[PDB]
Protein backbone atom coordinates (compact mmCIF):
# COMPACT_ATOMS: atom_id res chain seq x y z
CA UNK A 1 0.00 0.00 0.00
CA UNK A 2 3.19 2.11 0.89
CA UNK A 3 4.55 1.31 -2.41
CA UNK A 4 1.54 2.42 -4.76
CA UNK A 5 1.33 5.70 -2.83
CA UNK A 6 4.42 6.99 -3.17
CA UNK A 7 4.22 6.30 -6.98
CA UNK A 8 1.07 8.32 -7.01
CA UNK A 9 3.04 11.08 -5.14
CA UNK A 10 5.65 10.97 -7.03
CA UNK A 11 4.36 11.11 -10.54
CA UNK A 12 1.30 13.00 -10.13
CA UNK A 13 2.28 16.10 -7.39
CA UNK A 14 1.69 16.79 -4.09
CA UNK A 15 -1.06 18.45 -4.92
CA UNK A 16 -3.09 16.11 -6.63
CA UNK A 17 -1.83 13.66 -3.60
CA UNK A 18 -3.39 15.45 -1.08
CA UNK A 19 -7.12 15.79 -2.89
CA UNK A 20 -6.66 12.38 -4.09
CA UNK A 21 -9.94 9.37 -4.16
CA UNK A 22 -9.57 5.85 -4.63
CA UNK A 23 -12.40 4.35 -5.91
CA UNK A 24 -10.89 1.01 -6.94
CA UNK A 25 -10.74 -0.18 -3.33
CA UNK A 26 -13.79 -0.69 -0.75
CA UNK A 27 -15.98 -0.89 -3.61
CA UNK A 28 -18.57 0.60 -3.87
CA UNK A 29 -18.05 2.76 -0.71
CA UNK A 30 -14.63 4.08 -2.13
CA UNK A 31 -12.06 5.47 0.46
CA UNK A 32 -10.34 8.95 0.79
CA UNK A 33 -6.15 8.27 0.69
CA UNK A 34 -5.74 11.96 1.44
CA UNK A 35 -7.23 12.48 4.50
CA UNK A 36 -7.01 8.75 6.14
CA UNK A 37 -3.09 8.30 5.62
CA UNK A 38 0.29 9.55 7.21
CA UNK A 39 2.26 11.50 4.69
CA UNK A 40 5.43 10.93 6.27
CA UNK A 41 7.24 7.76 4.53
CA UNK A 42 5.52 8.83 0.97
CA UNK A 43 7.05 12.29 1.43
CA UNK A 44 10.85 11.59 2.52
CA UNK A 45 11.20 8.91 -0.51
CA UNK A 46 9.59 11.26 -3.31
CA UNK A 47 11.80 14.06 -1.97
CA UNK A 48 15.20 11.73 -2.26
CA UNK A 49 14.07 10.60 -6.04
CA UNK A 50 13.72 14.01 -7.10
CA UNK B 1 -34.89 -6.13 -40.69
CA UNK B 2 -35.98 -9.66 -38.33
CA UNK B 3 -34.39 -10.02 -35.58
CA UNK B 4 -34.49 -13.67 -36.47
CA UNK B 5 -34.00 -14.49 -39.67
CA UNK B 6 -36.52 -16.27 -41.93
CA UNK B 7 -34.14 -19.88 -41.84
CA UNK B 8 -37.25 -22.05 -40.25
CA UNK B 9 -37.22 -25.84 -39.83
CA UNK B 10 -40.24 -28.51 -39.50
CA UNK B 11 -40.90 -31.13 -37.58
CA UNK B 12 -43.82 -33.76 -38.55
CA UNK B 13 -44.88 -36.85 -36.87
CA UNK B 14 -46.58 -37.10 -39.81
CA UNK B 15 -46.59 -35.58 -43.83
CA UNK B 16 -50.00 -35.55 -43.84
CA UNK B 17 -49.45 -32.72 -40.78
CA UNK B 18 -48.72 -30.24 -43.61
CA UNK B 19 -52.16 -30.73 -45.73
CA UNK B 20 -54.09 -30.73 -42.56
CA UNK B 21 -52.73 -27.49 -41.71
CA UNK B 22 -51.66 -25.50 -44.93
CA UNK B 23 -53.56 -22.55 -43.88
CA UNK B 24 -51.46 -22.21 -41.45
CA UNK B 25 -47.89 -22.74 -43.26
CA UNK B 26 -49.33 -20.74 -46.05
CA UNK B 27 -49.34 -17.63 -44.21
CA UNK B 28 -46.37 -17.98 -42.26
CA UNK B 29 -44.52 -18.33 -45.68
CA UNK B 30 -46.64 -15.59 -46.94
CA UNK B 31 -43.96 -13.24 -44.61
CA UNK B 32 -41.45 -14.42 -45.87
CA UNK B 33 -40.09 -17.41 -44.25
CA UNK B 34 -38.13 -19.86 -45.61
CA UNK B 35 -39.69 -23.37 -44.53
CA UNK B 36 -38.09 -26.71 -44.57
CA UNK B 37 -40.11 -29.99 -43.59
CA UNK B 38 -38.59 -32.92 -42.31
CA UNK B 39 -39.42 -35.86 -40.39
CA UNK B 40 -39.13 -35.76 -36.83
CA UNK B 41 -37.52 -39.23 -36.33
CA UNK B 42 -35.67 -38.41 -39.42
CA UNK B 43 -32.13 -39.47 -39.07
CA UNK B 44 -30.30 -36.67 -40.91
CA UNK B 45 -32.35 -33.81 -38.92
CA UNK B 46 -29.27 -31.64 -37.08
CA UNK B 47 -29.21 -28.11 -35.16
CA UNK B 48 -25.88 -27.23 -34.56
CA UNK B 49 -22.85 -27.27 -37.30
CA UNK B 50 -19.14 -26.57 -36.16
CA UNK B 51 -20.89 -24.30 -33.81
CA UNK B 52 -23.09 -22.49 -36.04
CA UNK B 53 -27.10 -22.87 -35.98
CA UNK B 54 -27.85 -24.20 -38.59
CA UNK B 55 -32.11 -22.90 -38.49
CA UNK B 56 -33.18 -19.71 -37.06
CA UNK B 57 -36.74 -21.28 -35.95
CA UNK B 58 -37.79 -24.40 -35.27
CA UNK B 59 -41.22 -25.66 -35.00
CA UNK B 60 -41.91 -28.73 -33.17
CA UNK B 61 -45.42 -30.68 -34.66
CA UNK B 62 -44.31 -33.94 -33.96
CA UNK B 63 -46.62 -34.16 -30.30
CA UNK B 64 -46.77 -38.72 -30.82
CA UNK B 65 -43.04 -39.05 -31.65
CA UNK B 66 -41.10 -40.48 -28.49
CA UNK B 67 -37.76 -39.78 -29.69
CA UNK B 68 -36.00 -37.58 -32.37
CA UNK B 69 -33.68 -38.26 -35.01
CA UNK B 70 -30.33 -37.66 -35.55
CA UNK B 71 -28.16 -35.31 -33.00
CA UNK B 72 -31.54 -33.17 -32.08
CA UNK B 73 -32.47 -33.99 -28.03
CA UNK B 74 -33.51 -32.20 -25.45
CA UNK B 75 -30.24 -30.89 -24.19
CA UNK B 76 -29.53 -29.86 -28.10
CA UNK B 77 -32.71 -27.69 -28.01
CA UNK B 78 -32.29 -25.77 -24.40
CA UNK B 79 -28.76 -24.71 -26.19
CA UNK B 80 -30.43 -23.50 -29.04
CA UNK B 81 -33.12 -21.58 -26.75
CA UNK B 82 -30.57 -20.10 -25.50
CA UNK B 83 -28.51 -19.08 -28.75
CA UNK B 84 -31.86 -16.96 -29.01
CA UNK B 85 -33.70 -18.98 -31.67
CA UNK B 86 -36.92 -18.72 -31.21
CA UNK B 87 -39.16 -22.36 -30.82
CA UNK B 88 -42.75 -23.29 -30.93
CA UNK B 89 -44.38 -26.75 -29.35
CA UNK B 90 -47.41 -28.39 -30.02
CA UNK B 91 -49.03 -30.73 -28.10
CA UNK B 92 -51.53 -33.19 -27.86
CA UNK B 93 -53.17 -36.32 -25.61
CA UNK B 94 -50.09 -38.46 -26.98
CA UNK B 95 -47.71 -36.69 -26.18
CA UNK B 96 -44.01 -38.21 -26.18
CA UNK B 97 -41.38 -37.92 -23.21
CA UNK B 98 -39.57 -35.53 -25.14
CA UNK B 99 -42.14 -32.76 -25.03
CA UNK B 100 -42.77 -32.92 -21.33
CA UNK B 101 -39.01 -32.78 -20.52
CA UNK B 102 -38.98 -29.78 -22.44
CA UNK B 103 -41.66 -28.02 -21.24
CA UNK B 104 -40.07 -28.73 -17.77
CA UNK B 105 -36.62 -27.27 -18.45
CA UNK B 106 -38.75 -24.51 -19.64
CA UNK B 107 -40.92 -24.04 -16.36
CA UNK B 108 -44.02 -25.67 -17.66
CA UNK B 109 -45.53 -28.53 -16.64
CA UNK B 110 -47.16 -31.01 -18.81
CA UNK B 111 -50.26 -33.38 -17.61
CA UNK B 112 -49.53 -37.21 -17.82
CA UNK B 113 -50.19 -38.81 -21.47
CA UNK B 114 -54.09 -39.94 -22.24
CA UNK B 115 -55.29 -37.07 -19.83
CA UNK B 116 -57.63 -34.20 -21.71
CA UNK B 117 -59.40 -30.97 -20.30
CA UNK B 118 -62.41 -31.81 -19.29
CA UNK B 119 -65.24 -28.90 -19.51
CA UNK B 120 -69.03 -30.15 -18.79
CA UNK B 121 -70.22 -26.29 -19.35
CA UNK B 122 -68.54 -24.68 -22.14
CA UNK B 123 -68.42 -27.80 -24.63
CA UNK B 124 -68.86 -27.30 -28.37
CA UNK B 125 -72.05 -28.75 -29.33
CA UNK B 126 -70.31 -30.24 -32.30
CA UNK B 127 -68.20 -32.63 -29.87
CA UNK B 128 -68.25 -35.86 -29.69
CA UNK B 129 -69.87 -36.38 -26.36
CA UNK B 130 -66.90 -36.62 -23.76
CA UNK B 131 -67.00 -32.84 -23.15
CA UNK B 132 -62.85 -32.42 -23.98
CA UNK B 133 -63.96 -30.37 -27.01
CA UNK B 134 -63.70 -26.68 -24.93
CA UNK B 135 -64.86 -23.65 -26.56
CA UNK B 136 -62.32 -21.18 -24.84
CA UNK B 137 -63.76 -17.54 -23.87
CA UNK B 138 -61.96 -14.46 -24.77
CA UNK B 139 -61.96 -13.23 -21.65
CA UNK B 140 -59.30 -15.66 -20.56
CA UNK B 141 -57.14 -13.93 -23.00
CA UNK B 142 -53.92 -12.42 -21.55
CA UNK B 143 -54.24 -8.79 -21.57
CA UNK B 144 -51.53 -8.24 -23.87
CA UNK B 145 -51.61 -6.26 -26.80
CA UNK B 146 -48.17 -6.81 -28.34
CA UNK B 147 -48.74 -10.43 -27.93
CA UNK B 148 -52.27 -11.28 -28.81
CA UNK B 149 -53.11 -8.32 -31.23
CA UNK B 150 -55.38 -5.20 -30.11
CA UNK B 151 -57.99 -6.93 -32.11
CA UNK B 152 -61.11 -8.30 -30.59
CA UNK B 153 -61.05 -12.20 -31.41
CA UNK B 154 -64.51 -14.71 -31.24
CA UNK B 155 -64.44 -18.21 -29.27
CA UNK B 156 -61.22 -20.02 -30.28
CA UNK B 157 -61.60 -24.29 -30.24
CA UNK B 158 -59.13 -26.15 -28.12
CA UNK B 159 -58.48 -29.70 -27.41
CA UNK B 160 -55.60 -31.27 -26.17
CA UNK B 161 -53.40 -31.66 -22.45
CA UNK B 162 -54.19 -29.01 -19.93
CA UNK B 163 -50.45 -27.93 -18.60
CA UNK B 164 -49.83 -26.05 -15.23
CA UNK B 165 -47.13 -23.26 -15.03
CA UNK B 166 -44.58 -23.36 -12.01
CA UNK B 167 -44.88 -20.34 -9.77
CA UNK B 168 -40.88 -20.47 -9.03
CA UNK B 169 -40.28 -19.01 -12.50
CA UNK B 170 -40.90 -15.43 -12.85
CA UNK B 171 -40.79 -15.57 -16.93
CA UNK B 172 -43.52 -17.47 -17.27
CA UNK B 173 -46.64 -16.38 -18.97
CA UNK B 174 -50.22 -17.46 -18.75
CA UNK B 175 -51.23 -16.57 -22.13
CA UNK B 176 -54.31 -18.32 -21.92
CA UNK B 177 -55.82 -19.52 -18.80
CA UNK B 178 -58.94 -22.67 -19.10
CA UNK B 179 -62.41 -21.68 -17.76
CA UNK B 180 -63.42 -21.65 -14.03
CA UNK B 181 -64.86 -25.33 -14.51
CA UNK B 182 -62.73 -26.48 -16.76
CA UNK B 183 -59.67 -29.38 -14.90
CA UNK B 184 -57.59 -31.60 -16.07
CA UNK B 185 -58.19 -35.32 -15.48
CA UNK B 186 -57.73 -38.75 -17.19
CA UNK B 187 -61.88 -38.70 -18.66
CA UNK B 188 -62.24 -42.44 -17.73
CA UNK B 189 -61.40 -42.48 -14.28
CA UNK B 190 -62.77 -41.01 -11.15
CA UNK B 191 -61.23 -38.10 -9.96
CA UNK B 192 -60.57 -39.49 -6.32
CA UNK B 193 -56.98 -37.33 -6.65
CA UNK B 194 -56.73 -33.93 -6.55
CA UNK B 195 -56.43 -32.42 -10.40
CA UNK B 196 -53.08 -31.92 -11.75
CA UNK B 197 -55.21 -28.44 -12.72
CA UNK B 198 -58.31 -27.12 -11.75
CA UNK B 199 -59.89 -23.82 -12.44
CA UNK B 200 -58.13 -21.27 -14.16
CA UNK B 201 -54.91 -22.37 -12.96
CA UNK B 202 -55.16 -24.93 -15.95
CA UNK B 203 -52.91 -23.42 -19.06
CA UNK B 204 -54.10 -23.73 -22.38
CA UNK B 205 -51.42 -21.56 -24.44
CA UNK B 206 -48.30 -20.47 -22.61
CA UNK B 207 -45.24 -18.79 -23.46
CA UNK B 208 -41.62 -18.48 -21.82
CA UNK B 209 -39.32 -14.97 -22.34
CA UNK B 210 -35.67 -15.74 -21.39
CA UNK B 211 -32.92 -13.81 -20.31
CA UNK B 212 -31.50 -13.71 -23.30
CA UNK B 213 -34.73 -12.91 -25.05
CA UNK B 214 -35.54 -15.92 -26.50
CA UNK B 215 -39.23 -16.74 -26.75
CA UNK B 216 -40.88 -20.03 -27.08
CA UNK B 217 -44.52 -20.67 -26.84
CA UNK B 218 -46.11 -24.48 -25.93
CA UNK B 219 -49.71 -24.79 -27.03
CA UNK B 220 -51.66 -27.76 -25.38
CA UNK B 221 -53.48 -28.27 -28.76
CA UNK B 222 -51.67 -29.30 -32.23
CA UNK B 223 -55.62 -29.26 -33.42
CA UNK B 224 -55.84 -25.35 -32.29
CA UNK B 225 -53.61 -24.70 -35.88
CA UNK B 226 -55.53 -27.33 -37.92
CA UNK B 227 -57.39 -26.10 -41.04
CA UNK B 228 -60.40 -27.61 -39.58
CA UNK B 229 -60.75 -25.61 -36.71
CA UNK B 230 -59.82 -22.33 -38.51
CA UNK B 231 -62.53 -22.62 -40.87
CA UNK B 232 -65.18 -24.72 -38.13
CA UNK B 233 -67.89 -22.47 -36.85
CA UNK B 234 -68.29 -22.48 -33.37
CA UNK B 235 -71.95 -22.97 -30.85
CA UNK B 236 -71.47 -23.20 -27.14
CA UNK B 237 -73.61 -27.13 -26.52
CA UNK B 238 -75.29 -25.11 -23.74
CA UNK B 239 -78.69 -23.86 -24.25
CA UNK B 240 -79.23 -20.40 -25.01
CA UNK B 241 -75.38 -19.85 -26.61
CA UNK B 242 -74.88 -17.67 -30.24
CA UNK B 243 -74.01 -19.25 -33.19
CA UNK B 244 -70.93 -17.65 -34.53
CA UNK B 245 -70.19 -17.86 -37.97
CA UNK B 246 -66.39 -18.45 -37.85
CA UNK B 247 -63.88 -19.28 -34.64
CA UNK B 248 -61.04 -16.89 -34.00
CA UNK B 249 -58.52 -19.81 -34.24
CA UNK B 250 -56.89 -18.46 -37.39
CA UNK B 251 -56.44 -14.46 -36.31
CA UNK B 252 -54.93 -15.44 -32.53
CA UNK B 253 -52.79 -17.72 -34.60
CA UNK B 254 -51.45 -15.29 -36.70
CA UNK B 255 -51.08 -12.92 -33.62
CA UNK B 256 -49.19 -15.24 -31.86
CA UNK B 257 -46.34 -16.48 -34.18
CA UNK B 258 -45.80 -13.13 -35.06
CA UNK B 259 -44.47 -12.42 -31.21
CA UNK B 260 -42.38 -15.99 -31.26
CA UNK B 261 -40.33 -14.94 -34.62
CA UNK B 262 -39.08 -11.09 -32.83
CA UNK B 263 -42.01 -9.86 -35.25
CA UNK B 264 -43.10 -7.50 -32.31
CA UNK B 265 -42.27 -5.77 -29.53
CA UNK B 266 -38.65 -6.03 -29.96
CA UNK B 267 -36.66 -2.89 -28.61
CA UNK B 268 -32.60 -1.47 -28.82
CA UNK B 269 -30.99 0.65 -26.84
CA UNK B 270 -28.77 2.68 -28.21
CA UNK B 271 -26.06 5.51 -27.40
CA UNK B 272 -26.40 7.13 -23.96
CA UNK B 273 -24.32 10.75 -22.79
CA UNK B 274 -23.58 11.85 -19.31
CA UNK B 275 -22.08 15.16 -18.69
CA UNK B 276 -22.07 18.02 -16.41
CA UNK B 277 -24.37 20.75 -16.85
CA UNK B 278 -23.54 23.09 -19.71
CA UNK B 279 -20.26 20.57 -20.33
CA UNK B 280 -19.96 18.49 -23.68
CA UNK B 281 -17.78 15.86 -22.08
CA UNK B 282 -17.83 13.48 -19.18
CA UNK B 283 -15.85 14.25 -16.49
CA UNK B 284 -13.57 11.45 -14.93
CA UNK B 285 -15.26 11.74 -11.71
CA UNK B 286 -17.93 14.19 -10.31
CA UNK B 287 -18.00 16.39 -7.21
CA UNK B 288 -20.59 15.71 -4.47
CA UNK B 289 -23.66 17.87 -5.02
CA UNK B 290 -23.09 18.42 -8.44
CA UNK B 291 -25.61 18.53 -11.44
CA UNK B 292 -25.30 16.54 -14.40
CA UNK B 293 -27.57 15.79 -17.11
CA UNK B 294 -28.51 11.97 -18.51
CA UNK B 295 -29.42 11.34 -21.83
CA UNK B 296 -30.38 7.90 -22.98
CA UNK B 297 -32.24 6.92 -26.52
CA UNK B 298 -34.25 3.90 -27.31
CA UNK B 299 -35.95 1.88 -30.42
CA UNK B 300 -39.05 0.06 -31.16
CA UNK B 301 -38.85 -2.42 -34.22
CA UNK B 302 -41.94 -1.80 -36.77
CA UNK B 303 -42.26 -3.26 -39.50
CA UNK B 304 -38.84 -4.00 -39.90
CA UNK B 305 -37.59 -0.47 -39.39
CA UNK B 306 -36.42 0.90 -36.29
CA UNK B 307 -38.21 3.74 -35.13
CA UNK B 308 -37.69 6.56 -32.21
CA UNK B 309 -39.42 4.07 -29.20
CA UNK B 310 -42.84 5.91 -27.63
CA UNK B 311 -42.95 4.05 -24.47
CA UNK B 312 -43.34 6.73 -21.51
CA UNK B 313 -43.06 4.64 -18.19
CA UNK B 314 -39.04 4.92 -18.34
CA UNK B 315 -37.67 5.42 -15.10
CA UNK B 316 -34.13 6.19 -14.36
CA UNK B 317 -32.02 5.44 -11.11
CA UNK B 318 -28.62 6.39 -9.47
CA UNK B 319 -27.73 3.36 -7.63
CA UNK B 320 -24.95 2.27 -4.48
CA UNK B 321 -26.21 -0.37 -3.04
CA UNK B 322 -30.15 0.87 -2.80
CA UNK B 323 -31.70 3.31 -5.06
CA UNK B 324 -30.71 6.66 -4.03
CA UNK B 325 -32.69 8.90 -6.39
CA UNK B 326 -35.46 7.39 -9.27
CA UNK B 327 -37.02 9.48 -11.16
CA UNK B 328 -39.38 9.50 -14.92
CA UNK B 329 -37.49 10.30 -18.38
CA UNK B 330 -38.42 12.94 -20.04
CA UNK B 331 -39.22 12.40 -23.74
CA UNK B 332 -37.28 15.15 -25.24
CA UNK B 333 -36.12 15.76 -29.01
CA UNK B 334 -36.32 12.01 -29.52
CA UNK B 335 -34.34 10.74 -26.36
CA UNK B 336 -34.81 10.41 -22.41
CA UNK B 337 -33.00 12.86 -21.18
CA UNK B 338 -33.33 14.42 -17.01
CA UNK B 339 -31.18 16.52 -15.07
CA UNK B 340 -30.59 15.84 -11.78
CA UNK B 341 -28.46 16.76 -8.83
CA UNK B 342 -26.43 13.74 -7.25
CA UNK B 343 -26.45 12.95 -3.34
CA UNK B 344 -24.38 14.42 -0.91
CA UNK B 345 -23.10 10.97 -0.19
CA UNK B 346 -19.92 10.32 -1.82
CA UNK B 347 -19.30 6.43 -3.88
CA UNK B 348 -19.15 4.23 -6.78
CA UNK B 349 -22.21 4.90 -8.14
CA UNK B 350 -24.31 3.62 -10.96
CA UNK B 351 -26.89 5.02 -13.45
CA UNK B 352 -29.40 2.01 -13.76
CA UNK B 353 -32.30 1.95 -16.48
CA UNK B 354 -34.22 -1.37 -15.98
CA UNK B 355 -37.62 -1.08 -18.30
CA UNK B 356 -39.10 -4.41 -18.58
CA UNK B 357 -42.47 -4.60 -19.54
CA UNK B 358 -45.19 -7.09 -20.43
CA UNK B 359 -44.81 -9.00 -23.87
CA UNK B 360 -41.68 -6.15 -25.15
CA UNK B 361 -37.82 -7.19 -24.80
CA UNK B 362 -36.47 -6.65 -21.06
CA UNK B 363 -33.75 -3.45 -21.71
CA UNK B 364 -31.16 -3.07 -18.80
CA UNK B 365 -28.57 -0.33 -19.03
CA UNK B 366 -26.31 0.42 -16.46
CA UNK B 367 -22.76 2.75 -16.68
CA UNK B 368 -20.78 3.21 -13.95
CA UNK B 369 -19.91 6.87 -12.36
CA UNK B 370 -17.65 7.67 -9.27
CA UNK B 371 -18.42 10.83 -7.06
CA UNK B 372 -15.65 12.04 -5.31
CA UNK B 373 -15.60 14.50 -2.12
CA UNK B 374 -14.57 17.90 -2.47
CA UNK B 375 -11.26 19.28 -2.76
CA UNK B 376 -9.64 21.35 -0.16
CA UNK B 377 -9.25 24.19 -2.67
CA UNK B 378 -12.91 24.35 -3.04
CA UNK B 379 -13.78 25.06 0.21
CA UNK B 380 -15.37 28.57 1.22
CA UNK B 381 -12.79 31.23 2.87
CA UNK B 382 -13.20 34.67 4.17
CA UNK B 383 -16.63 33.36 5.90
CA UNK B 384 -18.18 36.72 7.47
CA UNK B 385 -19.17 34.92 10.61
CA UNK B 386 -15.46 34.69 11.33
CA UNK B 387 -14.13 38.03 11.11
CA UNK B 388 -13.52 38.80 14.67
CA UNK B 389 -11.19 35.21 14.80
CA UNK B 390 -9.08 37.03 11.34
CA UNK B 391 -8.57 40.09 13.34
CA UNK B 392 -7.31 38.33 16.57
CA UNK B 393 -4.69 37.23 14.56
CA UNK B 394 -3.48 40.24 12.56
CA UNK B 395 -3.97 41.98 15.28
CA UNK B 396 -0.97 39.34 17.49
CA UNK B 397 1.27 40.22 14.39
CA UNK B 398 0.82 43.92 14.68
CA UNK B 399 1.61 44.23 18.92
CA UNK B 400 4.27 41.51 18.32
CA UNK B 401 6.50 43.95 16.35
CA UNK B 402 5.34 46.73 17.74
CA UNK B 403 6.44 45.77 21.02
CA UNK B 404 9.90 44.69 19.53
CA UNK B 405 10.53 48.00 18.07
CA UNK B 406 10.18 49.67 21.89
CA UNK B 407 11.56 47.31 23.89
CA UNK B 408 15.03 47.44 22.50
CA UNK B 409 15.44 51.03 22.25
CA UNK B 410 13.49 51.86 25.81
Amino acid sequence: FNYRTTRFLAEEGFYKFHNWFDDRAWYPLGRIIGGTIYPGLMITSAAIYH
Amino acid sequence: VCASGPRTLVLLDNLNVRETHSLFFRSLKDRGFELTFKTADDPSLSLIKYGEFLYDNLIIFSPSVEDFGGNINVETISAFIDGGGSVLVAASSDIGDPLRELGSECGIEFDEEKTAVIDHHNYDISDLGQHTLIVADTENLLKAPTIVGKSSLNPILFRGVGMVADPDNPLVLDILTGSSTSYSFFPDKPITQYPHAVGKNTLLIAGLQARNNARVIFSGSLDFFSDSFFNSAVQKAAPGSQRYSQTGNYELAVALSRWVFKEEGVLRVGPVSHHRVGETAPPNAYTVTDLVEYSIVIQQLSNGKWVPFDGDDIQLEFVRIDPFVRTFLKKKGGKYSVQFKLPDVYGVFQFKVDYNRLGYTHLYSSTQVSVRPLQHTQYERFIPSAYPYYASAFSMMLGLFIFSIVFLHM
